[PDB]
């Protein structure tokens, strides 16, 4: 009879035809990663294909349902997700050729295999030959020579596609009734129609600067604190006065400065809080380390782990026959099934991935009472930190202490706080103005407010004014600089960490909040809380049933992203980087100083 | 489980006790009857009615639910008497390929009555267009498969549920349930209890 009655059938018969399409396809390609093999390939290209192809002919049909005369928030929300037409409004030749460009970029970047001049009987691959190389060589001339040659190779044969790839993105985006692919992005985090809770893609432009404005005084204290500890590292490239190298930040793109802790280390004599030999002396498996990550998912009161899990998980390298993905993965495959595809060694790293995947496969679970279509997180931020909040609870000395991992009279000093506060501002407070700047860049070359013979030098003057960093040797327009990276070159969204890092630490004062931690945020456990885990599964349970705003009201209180959580966690080692700034000049000065 | 058995059982010994201390079984919830007087009571007829539903669709199978399976699949009446019996089938009723063998009744105009089988195969108006007997657009077909693999979480497993109803009519009781003999003793004054004769 009435609209709404008919849309509410349709949903249905959607969600129940589409969630066992969903789990064919999820489970091919769970067959495809545990299992590298051409069948499995072509298994996977199938159930894509049939994939998007009933997800097309469901949109068509959902089209047919005007949107202004529903009133239900659920129904309303599933609709415009499912009539949202993608690449298909453009035309069939302009939207293959997009595809085609897509597949090449990818080709491009996976294969991409360049070595010095001269000696070209074998090359280097990025992972894990450049790789290493980035993170561990202290040799000035080796980095430069591999980062102009990776930059010049890949921007070189990237640059016209990414010129074509901008026009077709905007052409859809235009056609999609956007202003331009960095609208299309920003419609993410829209709220529209709840009374109070709306949110505008006008609005997250503004937040982001709002937030990066406060995130600077921290950020420029790191940046000299890391420039003084480079200098005495080089001792004549890097100025007082300037911006640090480029290929000097321990990655090859700088997206983490993870790889400067030994550079940087305030206390070197002291010890680090490593555990790896502790589990390697009383031979901790992996098994061990899942299953001592599910009785602290207990602890906090979250549901345990399914039998199907612990069935059809590949929690161990298969061994040499068998060839896998070693990526860690946490796979909603549908129906209930969740599994981890993780290579788990025996390490630090991996005991606080797994906690990660496994919040990941928590925030699965909470969601599953919900309708097919709204089994996701409410915005692209909260479902990475829902996996962090675990991450950085499990790292806790508190945690490890807890655990038997670490030994009963370990004495936690200052020093060590320090140590570890800094490190962890290397791996989360470095990577924000980076992201901050590569997506304001492309959001203003998707608005058109940067012409395309005009880029790079644009982006260097953003480099310099907001990261700090300064290019080795001047670069033409030939180059596609920002492309080098995984995220941009295959079409993803690079807000997701931003907003990931502001949510983090967001949810960690909120559920330190509820567990009643009486001292410093960074030292903050959240086991044996019940009302934590409470408070966490009541947002966990939601989904993308209700908005963004009206989630984080239920957890931190605010209807807006805020920075303050993130400043108080890092408060001890503000302190104490202003206090080691005071001989050096905090700040940087965009001109060419230290080399160019 | 639009396609419900039933099966009418008559003139025999029920034993019950065999069903009640088997651990096989997830569900024994019995309502209007308590398991521990069913080996002595007898009633008129047994009425068996079986089929498959997933594991989140066992809640529904009990008076006064609302759902898929209770408005449109199978309906139980508010004065029950017997027992929902069901139990976990991942074993036999999984494929690796999907096992697409078992329908439910997913739209119907008005919900069933107490008791009743669907077994119509006519395509369901959801709108006031006329369907023309095609399966286009506001117009889909009732009976909509179920897909059962064996790796799949307990909620959406394959589920085997029996119930039994228990009536009571004017006609004479001819299931009854299976009296225990005692070992005859003799030569002493003892209280004898023979078909009923004491
Ligand atoms: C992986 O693929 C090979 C190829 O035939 C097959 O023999 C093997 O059983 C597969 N292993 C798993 C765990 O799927
Ligand atoms: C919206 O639809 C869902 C399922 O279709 C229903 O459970 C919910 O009550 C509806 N909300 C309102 C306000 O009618
Ligand atoms: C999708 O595109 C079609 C034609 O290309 C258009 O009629 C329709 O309005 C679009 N959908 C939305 C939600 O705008
Ligand atoms: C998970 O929790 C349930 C209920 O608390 C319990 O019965 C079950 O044994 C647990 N599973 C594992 C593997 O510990
Ligand atoms: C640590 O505490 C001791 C004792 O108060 C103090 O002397 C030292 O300067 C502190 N170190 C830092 C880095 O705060
Ligand atoms: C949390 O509960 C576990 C289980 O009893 C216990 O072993 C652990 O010590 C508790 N945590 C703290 C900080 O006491």
């Amino acid at each position: 009879s009435t609209i709404e009655e008919q849309a509410k059938t349709f949903l249905d018969k959607f969600n129940h035809e589409a969630e066992d399409l969903f789990y064919q396809s999820s489970l091919a390609s769970w067959n495809y990663n545990t299992n590298i093999t051409e069948e499995n390939v072509q298994n996977m290209n199938n159930a894509g294909d049939k994939w998007s192809a009933f997800l097309k002919e469901q949109s068509t049909l959902a089209q047919m349902y005007p949107l202004q005369e529903i009133q239900n928030l659920t129904v309303k929300l599933q609709l415009q997700a499912l009539q949202q037409n993608g690449s298909s409004v453009l035309s069939e030749d302009k939207s293959k050729r997009l595809n085609t460009i897509l597949n090449t970029m990818s080709t491009i970047y996976s294969t991409g295999k360049v070595c010095n001049p001269d000696n070209p009987q074998e090359c280097l691959l990025l992972e894990p030959g450049l790789n290493e190389i980035m993170a561990n060589s202290l040799d000035y001339n080796e980095r430069l020579w591999a980062w102009e040659s990776w930059r010049s190779e890949v921007g070189k044969q990237l640059r016209p596609l990414y010129e074509e790839y901008v026009v077709l993105k905007n052409e859809m985006a235009r056609a999609n009734h956007y202003e331009d692919y960095g609208d299309y992005w920003r419609g993410d985090y829209e709220v529209n129609g709840v009374d109070g809770y709306d949110y505008s893609r006008g609005q997250l432009i503004e937040d982001v600067e709002h937030t990066f404005e406060e995130i600077k005084p921290l950020y420029e204290h790191l940046h000299a604190y890391v420039r003084a500890k480079l200098m005495n590292a080089y001792p004549s490239y890097i100025s007082p006065i300037g911006c640090l190298p480029a290929h000097l930040l321990g990655d090859m793109w700088g997206r983490f400065w993870t790889n400067l802790y030994s550079l940087t280390v305030p206390f070197g004599q002291k010890p680090n809080i490593d555990v790896t030999d502790a589990m390697v002396d009383q031979a901790w498996d992996a098994q061990r380390i899942f299953k001592e990550a599910e009785k602290f998912f207990v602890s906090v009161g979250l549901p345990n782990m399914t039998q199907g899990f612990w069935e059809n998980s590949m929690l161990t390298d298969p061994g040499n026959v068998q060839k896998a993905v070693c990526h860690p993965t946490a796979w909603d495959l549908g129906k209930g099934d969740f599994r981890i595809l993780m290579c788990t060694k025996v390490t630090m790293d991996d005991f606080l991935t797994a906690h990660h995947e496994m919040g990941h496969i928590q925030y699965d679970m909470a969601y599953a009472a919900q309708p097919f279509l709204l089994r996701n997180g409410a915005n692209e931020g909260f479902h990475e930190a829902v996996g962090e909040i675990m991450s950085l609870s499990a790292a806790t000395p508190k945690h490890l202490k807890s655990i038997g991992l670490l030994s009963p009279d370990f004495q936690e000093d200052n020093e060590t706080e320090i140590n570890f506060l800094l490190k962890q501002a290397l791996t989360i407070v470095g990577t924000l103005p980076f992201t901050y700047m590569l997506e304001k860049w492309r959001w203003m070359v998707f608005k058109g407010e940067i012409p395309k013979d005009q880029w790079m030098k644009k982006w260097w003057e953003m480099k310099r004014e907001i990261v700090g960093v300064v290019e080795p040797v001047p670069h033409d327009e030939t180059y596609c600089d920002p492309a080098s990276l995984f995220h941009v070159s295959n079409d993803y969204s690079f807000i997701r960490y931003y907003t990931r890092t502001l949510y983090q630490f967001q949810f960690q004062e909120a559920l330190c909040q509820a567990a009643k931690h009486e001292g410093p945020l960074h030292k903050c456990d959240i086991s044996n809380s019940t009302e934590a885990g409470q408070k966490l599964f009541n947002m966990l349970r939601l989904g993308k049933s209700e908005p963004w705003t009206l989630a984080l009201e239920n957890v931190v209180g605010a209807k807006n992203m805020n920075v303050r959580p993130l400043l108080n966690y890092f408060e001890p080692l503000f302190t104490w980087l202003k206090d080691q700034n005071k001989n050096s000049f905090v700040g940087w000065s965009t001109d060419w100083s230290p080399y160019a | 489980v639009y396609a419900w058995n039933r099966k009418r059982i008559s003139n025999c010994v029920a034993d019950y006790s065999v069903l009640y201390n088997s651990a096989s079984f997830s569900t024994f919830k019995c309502y209007g009857v308590s398991p521990t007087k069913l080996n002595d009571l007898c009633f008129t007829n047994v009425y068996a009615d079986s089929f498959v539903i997933r594991g989140d669709e066992v809640r529904q199978i009990a008076p006064g639910q609302t759902g898929k399976i209770a408005d449109y699949n199978y309906k139980l009446p508010d004065d029950f008497t017997g027992c929902v019996i069901a139990w976990n089938s991942n074993n036999l009723d999984s494929k690796v390929g999907g096992n697409y063998n078992y329908r439910y009744r997913l739209f119907r105009k008005s919900n069933l009555k107490p008791f009743e089988r669907d077994i119509s195969t006519e395509i369901y108006q959801a709108g006031s267009k006329p369907c023309n007997g095609v399966e286009g657009f506001n117009c889909y077909f009732p009976l909509q498969s179920y897909g059962f693999q064996p790796t799949n979480g307990v909620g959406y497993q394959p589920y085997r549920v029996v119930v039994l109803s228990f009536e009571l009519l004017h006609a004479p009781a001819t299931v009854c349930g299976p009296k225990k003999s005692t070992n005859l003793v003799k030569n002493k004054c003892v209280n004898f209890n023979f078909n009923g004769l004491t």
